[PDB]
């Protein structure tokens, strides 16, 4: 009941739901052939656990997942690792020639030519479902698939599911791990052509994760696996309210309410802590205090940004650990009387909280410390249009002199396009700007 | 004026439902299988109010259990006291109503409606005289604010002549769950002024307060709020409960507290509240009973009664005490606060006595203010909602559920009415 | 034998008549079970007790009475008490839901229902009447029942036995009792209603009798029942004349003449002396002087004023026990010259004595001393009219913001009607004022 | 896999193609029979780019040979790799050439572009998934310079969808004497302009200067030449040959490197170039590698890249060498050169770093760039095109085949546009 379909499209999208999957067997105790030794329901149940994973009859529980990409080197290293076993060879969906960082092909040129067998298959893991409750996207904005196929996918899904609801976890460019110099293209294409069918979408800065991999994990030159592996703990975060159960534990559901007030500013900035090394980690033992504070410092956000310089309209802790409520009181005093956290003034001032017992998990040869208790905080702040601005910029010095533009014109799509996509983001950041004026 | 049927819905209805039915169950000698296991005919003399008897010298609670998740159900059954009541009477569905009044009143609840109704029906058709109904909610959430006054407008549609009763919790930022609460609670209000005859406010804001505050509690769970919940649950509906001087029902009841249509807005409090634990086993006093029974800071929906005017009062001692001594201190109380107590209603404070004190005290008393000063809650919400509604903020999860914003403005001026209505009281 | 029938309607009306009938049963020799020892003649007679008792042919002996409640618990109290043998089914009228304290639901909605079934009950009492002289009513002001059936149970009597006589026994409410907060209004309601169906009526003010009960009987806080039982002593005391051989208020009609010359001044004060503690084992025996006195203390009324600021137009000493015709005199003589009694000139200022030589009776195990001598005085005085007044004024506070009067509108009573009602009260009031005062 | 079909033409075009096949082989582990002896997986990992994998674990080159003269041809065969060779995929004619495009692209070729056609097609329709095709030749002569672009505009029209990359040696009197090789260049680089996707201008110009200059040579031969030719053409396929991110295929790229489709002519360099002498006396670094692949005198172009403004660059390290100092160096040198790249596209500097060193190497560098100032290659050939239009030297050679005077004309006018948005790109503002 109240399943939740996730979709993986892309390389980052890919190899960011490996580290997910991963994760979440460790979290659960589910072993790389799906065995889970602690579950005495054979054949399915109601645990909080089968929200994100499926049971056959012979026991094995399955990632209620589809992994999607237009070139096969990516899935083909999912079919033949450490949880082969785990998926489905269904569910493993590859094409012969990729969109070549490129938008148009992505939602048109190749996309086309397999859209219909993924949204089969997604319909296959739907039927399964008693209460789905809607989907999680996990792409890049940068690549030719993970913004035009994703794309394409969110409108299809809208027109066969409705409004069930669909959230993103977008990976943001950042010239470090850049592969295109188009990226800004297809992001902003992206944005403009998902922003009625997606209904929250949180944004990973790959900058913001680099520089903290740099700066708390000692890593000299992080590679996509490093951050992956960041990355898939703040997933793990946010999904845990649906994963497992417990007195002080709060839905997604609950905590979107409060994070969306109007259907376009539906961006959440997410902040982790704490991220230590197992070095730094053998001497302090970090306090729920210690962790809070963390949370408001500019350095551990996963989007660059300065929340000092917006308004928020909406703050949420998610804890996991060894947590209890009076010493989460405490420290949000202390955070309220030592930090400039402005409010808008049509939204109450008040920090949401929910508290998860079970503690974080580390992957074996990971970078992150064990830690006893961790945090992670979903603010709704004017501050992220700032990252729509830099983008816009970059789209901006590329687009008057109408640069690649070609490739994009080449493959079916018109300079419309661009110019209504553009658009749609001045409308954006305008619309930050209005959220954060004073009323009358 | 024999039968009430309760109903209780949502999460907050529930759980407070099941407390009270685990409370009043303790007294009345019900063990939680059913069967009867006290020493005095007292306890069964009006047991019928509140149960119905099976087979086997089995009282069954005539209680309706609704919700559009099954989560907190479920928890009810496995609870205390889970398997007294009537298993047919549980009605739930599967969506949930992600605290959205509109889900609860228009689309997930109209679905689940008619089941409930179909239970309700043949629940008041074993009752030889329906006094009336008495529901259980919370106004901040979906379930219990949409679908407890889309079942209250149903109830009345298919009974107009009975009485319709709610304990009814009111949302604060102390103990929040969302931000949209002040939209829930507003559109509900608006149905409770027009379709109840009486409604007790539980205040979630006092509730914490008296926890931190009085009782010293740093972090108080629901668990806390809930059992000051059921003590005055327990102490409202002690006359509808057991034999004594007085022979009342919800109707004489309503037209006694109720002088003008639209205040029909109680303002409960109890006594003794104590923290730990010296004091615990001091012998408690009628003069202090009734002192602190009166006390702003005693009252559990705070609107310091001080900057109002009483209507009407209710007041409820029980255990075995002085009904001499209860009624010098009531005098006295009135004599001291007179000018507290509106002129133009002569004896508007009524005192009743009950011999059986609530589990665990040896005396008790319950207040019940028909007081001006409840303005000052509704002028809090609507404060809350204002500030919102002014930008539209969050008003897409209710659009999208088919609602305009006109139903929103509707909601609003009515509760501003409210408002002005009980100011005009107040001065007069 | 001119037979009378008792109607006991509501709370009040019935727990008092429970009272009173236990008081006839004792006083006359008649057991719970409804045989009567003394009675030689079988199955019927012509003795004074005819008049409240009918026979069967197995000797039991039937109060000529009616007890009509709308909910059940309290007639019930009868059907499984000490006297249940005495009344059978047809006279005990119970409903399933009462008028909630409210008039207009006594009176329209629920009466509507239920009033011809209780003159059918009465019909069957009458037919039994050799000769029916009328009805006396008890109830109380306060209850929607006892106001609101009430009044229109007085309706119906006058159309259906025109010529017959209708005696009031009223319970005038008290907060110190158990008051609701809308009794002004249900009181105010039914004396309208009522004024012109009824010849004459007692009222008694619970607040009176709640401190006789404290002061006389050293009760810390009466009970319904210790309130009933002086109650019952005082209109036994009243309808004695009725029960007993005798010459002075004989039949109903008489009450009437003797007491009431206008119709609606038909209001007589009840003052009875002694009231002894049945607790205090060595008390002194009252004279005929002594008992007369205290007919003139504010403290032995049934109503709390104060006669000397009023005029008499009648007065009636009526004594129970060892009372020969020379201490009244003696007595009478000396009252008149050391107590302000002001009688209206067109009146002769004079007193009707009536002496019963049988003492009065003592519920075993109730509060009341057995005396040697007991007097009740009935007088129409000005000063009664107190009691309106404090009623018309509690009237007026809620009135004249129209609190609680939406209850009354709900039931189908017009907003009309209180007003109409308060308008009948200040004529009353003017009425009381012309004939008692002399600017 | 993802497929690409090698086509070499003329005598040019066989040459650098042969030893360009041989390089490779060497750094794949295929012996001169076709069989893999190598050690690393990373050697097999993408070897289906450029080789159909026969029975007996053979390893045949993905690659067609054309000429219009027998020569070379047998000079092919009987090389190192030869026998490597499919027998099928060589097509060659009688008559020659003689330097003359004309006889390339309109007669003689024209008469053997069909049966490459069909060798092009069957080699295609295997092909598990086409990327698209790579030609090697020469501008100066006439088989590759004219046959060589018939075969891109026939093979352009059965696959319009693919990507038609050359690696194209231009001309320079310091090294070919003949005459009317300025004509042939022009009329060459009329047809790249228009129907190839992605050009290596390989420089013989350059390659003479670096042979002189750099590594003091007193007689540059053409193994020297092509020596430097095929350590580029290694360097500039590593992306597409070894398990990586960056251009990893030709579309890719492409979609990186041509901002607009007409300047789509890339200035490869090649890092360490070292005199004899001095490689015992010159460390081999990181910063040593960066400071000289983006040096004007290391550029297979003759051009200086101070003269104008980089659109775009890929450059790629390869062998054991830090992560975090490439960073370091390619960020200094954009700092330390910021003017020299147009500021309208972020970003617009790729790296890559590949663990396999080329042959004989500990490290090396290759750079790929589309900078304004490859107007100066267009500019020399223009200039020897004007001094030998004007006085209508050589015209008939090329009348005598058919072809009218205007087209030379639309082909220097042509380029003369192209200089022109060379230009127009190189003086655009952001701001
Ligand atoms: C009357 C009480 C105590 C008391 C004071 S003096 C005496 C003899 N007893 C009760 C009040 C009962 O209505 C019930 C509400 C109490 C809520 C508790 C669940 C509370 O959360 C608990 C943790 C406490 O703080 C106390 C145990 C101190 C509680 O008894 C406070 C109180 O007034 O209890
Ligand atoms: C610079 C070189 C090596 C080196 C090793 S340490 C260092 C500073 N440099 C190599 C690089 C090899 O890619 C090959 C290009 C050389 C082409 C030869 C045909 C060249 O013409 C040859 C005759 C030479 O000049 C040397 C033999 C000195 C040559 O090995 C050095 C050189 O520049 O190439
Ligand atoms: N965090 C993270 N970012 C990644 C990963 N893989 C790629 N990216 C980023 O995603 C962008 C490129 O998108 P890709 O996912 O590589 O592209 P794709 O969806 O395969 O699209 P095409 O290859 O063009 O068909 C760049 O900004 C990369 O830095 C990964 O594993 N993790
Ligand atoms: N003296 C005396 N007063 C009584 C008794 N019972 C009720 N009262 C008074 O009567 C008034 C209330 O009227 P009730 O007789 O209870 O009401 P009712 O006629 O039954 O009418 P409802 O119950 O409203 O339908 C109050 O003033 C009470 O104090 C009684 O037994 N004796
Ligand atoms: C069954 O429950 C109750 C029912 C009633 C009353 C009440 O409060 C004492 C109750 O117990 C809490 C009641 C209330 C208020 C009054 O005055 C505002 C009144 O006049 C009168 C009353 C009650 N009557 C008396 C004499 O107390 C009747 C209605
Ligand atoms: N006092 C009290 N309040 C509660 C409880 N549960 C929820 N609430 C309050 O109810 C509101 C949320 O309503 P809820 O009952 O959860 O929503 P529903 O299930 O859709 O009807 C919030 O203001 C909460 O503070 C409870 O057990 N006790
Ligand atoms: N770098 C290099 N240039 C060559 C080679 N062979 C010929 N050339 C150049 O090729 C041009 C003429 O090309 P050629 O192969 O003879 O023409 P074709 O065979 O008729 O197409 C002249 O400018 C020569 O400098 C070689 O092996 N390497
Ligand atoms: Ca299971
Ligand atoms: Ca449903
Ligand atoms: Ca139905
Ligand atoms: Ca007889
Ligand atoms: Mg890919
Ligand atoms: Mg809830
Ligand atoms: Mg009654
Ligand atoms: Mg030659």
């Amino acid at each position: 009941m109240r399943e939740c379909i996730s979709i993986h499209v892309g390389q980052a999208g890919v190899q960011i739901g490996n580290a997910c999957w991963e994760l979440y067997c460790l979290e659960h105790g589910i072993q790389p052939d799906g065995q889970m030794p602690s579950d005495k329901t054979i054949g399915g149940g109601d645990d909080s656990f089968n929200t994100f994973f499926s049971e056959t009859g012979a026991g094995k529980h399955v990632p209620r997942a589809v992994f999607v990409d237009l070139e096969p080197t990516v899935i083909d290293e999912v079919r033949t690792g450490t949880y082969r076993q785990l998926f489905h060879p269904e569910q493993l969906i590859t094409g012969k020639e990729d969109a070549a960082n490129n938008y148009a092909r992505g939602h048109y040129t190749i996309g086309k030519e397999i859209i219909d067998l993924v949204l089969d298959r997604i319909r296959k893991l739907a039927d399964q479902c008693t209460g789905l409750q809607g989907f999680l996207v996990f792409h890049s904005f940068g690549g030719g698939t993970g913004s035009g196929f994703t794309s394409l996918l969110m409108e299809r899904l809208s027109v066969d599911y409705g409004k069930k609801s669909k959230l993103e976890f977008s990976i943001y460019p950042a010239p470090q791990v850049s592969t295109a110099v188009v990226e800004p293209y297809n992001s902003i294409l992206t944005t403009h052509t998902t922003l009625e069918h997606s209904d929250c979408a949180f944004m990973v800065d790959n900058e913001a994760i680099y520089d903290i991999c740099r700066r708390n994990l000692d890593i000299e030159r992080p590679t996509y696996t490093n951050l992956n592996r960041l990355i898939s703990q703040i997933v793990s975060s946010i999904t845990a309210s649906l994963r497992f159960d417990g007195a002080l534990n709060v839905d997604l559901t609950e905590f979107q309410t409060n994070l969306v007030p109007y259907p376009r500013i539906h961006f959440p900035l997410a902040t982790y802590a704490p991220v230590i090394s197992a070095e730094k980690a053998y001497h302090e033992q970090l306090s729920v205090a210690e962790i809070t504070n963390a949370c408001f410092e500019p350095a551990n956000q996963m989007v660059k940004c300065d929340p000092r310089h917006g308004k928020y309209m909406a703050c949420c802790l998610l804890y996991r650990g060894d947590v209890v409520p009076k010493d989460v009181n405490a420290a949000i005093a202390t955070i309220k009387t030592k930090r400039s956290i402005q409010f808008v003034d049509w939204c109450p001032t008040g920090f949401k909280v929910g508290i998860n017992y079970q503690p974080p998990t580390v992957v074996p040869g990971g970078d992150l410390a064990k830690v006893q208790r961790a945090v992670c905080m979903l603010s709704n702040t004017t501050a992220i249009a700032e990252a729509w601005a830099r983008l816009d910029h970059k789209f901006d010095l590329m687009y008057a002199k109408r640069a690649f533009v070609h490739w994009y014109v080449g493959e079916g799509m018109e300079e419309g396009e661009f110019s209504e996509a553009r658009e749609d983001m001045a409308a954006l950041e305008k619309d930050y700007e209005e959220v954060g004026v004073d009323s009358v | 004026m024999r039968e009430i049927v309760h109903i209780q819905a949502g999460q907050c209805g529930n759980q407070i439902g099941a407390k009270f039915w685990e409370v009043i169950s303790d007294e009345h000698g019900i063990d939680p299988t059913g069967s009867y296991h006290g020493d005095s005919d007292l306890q069964l003399e009006r047991i019928n109010v509140y149960y119905n008897e099976a087979t086997g010298n089995k009282y069954v609670p005539r209680a309706i259990l609704v919700d559009l998740e099954p989560g907190t159900m479920d928890s009810v059954r496995s609870g205390p006291f889970g398997q007294i009541f009537r298993p047919d009477n549980f009605v739930f569905g599967q969506s949930g109503a992600g605290n959205n009044w509109a889900k609860g009143h228009y689309t997930e609840g109209a679905e689940l409606v008619d089941s409930v109704l179909d239970v309700v029906r043949k629940e008041s058709e074993s009752c030889d005289c329906l006094q009336g109904f008495q529901l259980t909610h919370s106004l901040g959430g979906g379930t219990g604010s949409g679908m407890g006054t889309l079942l209250i407008s149903k109830i009345r549609e298919e009974y107009p002549d009975r009485i319709m009763n709610t304990f009814s919790v009111m949302p604060s930022p102390k103990v929040s769950d969302t931000v949209v609460e002040p939209y829930n609670a507003t559109l509900s209000v608006h149905q409770l002024v027009e379709n109840t005859d009486e409604t007790y406010c539980i205040d979630n804001e006092a509730l914490y307060d008296i926890c931190f505050r009085t009782l010293k509690l740093t972090t108080p769970t629901y668990g806390d709020l809930n059992h000051l919940v059921s003590a005055t649950m327990s102490g409202v509906t002690t006359c509808l409960r057991f034999p004594g001087q007085l022979n009342a029902d919800l109707r004489k009841l309503a037209v006694n507290m109720v002088p003008f249509p639209r205040l029909h807005f109680f303002m409960p409090g109890f006594a003794p509240l104590t923290s730990r634990g010296s004091q615990q086993y001091r012998a408690l006093t009628v003069p202090e009973l009734t002192q602190q029974m009166f006390d702003s800071k005693n009252m559990m929906a705070a609107c310091d009664p001080r900057h109002g005017r009483y209507l009407t009062v209710a007041a409820i001692f029980r255990g075995r005490m002085s009904m001499k001594e209860v009624d010098e201190q009531m005098l006295n109380v009135q004599n001291k606060n007179s000018s507290y107590f509106v002129e133009w209603i002569p004896n508007n404070v009524k005192t009743a006595v009950c011999d059986i004190p609530p589990r665990g005290l040896k005396m008790s008393a319950t207040f019940i203010g028909n007081s001006t000063a409840i303005q000052e809650l509704f002028k809090r919400i609507s404060e809350q909602f204002t500030a919102m509604f002014r930008r539209k903020a969050f008003l897409h999860w209710y659009t999208g559920e088919g609602m305009d914003e006109m139903e929103f403005t509707e909601a609003e001026s009515n509760m501003n009415d409210l408002v002005s209505e009980y100011q005009q009281y107040q001065d007069a």
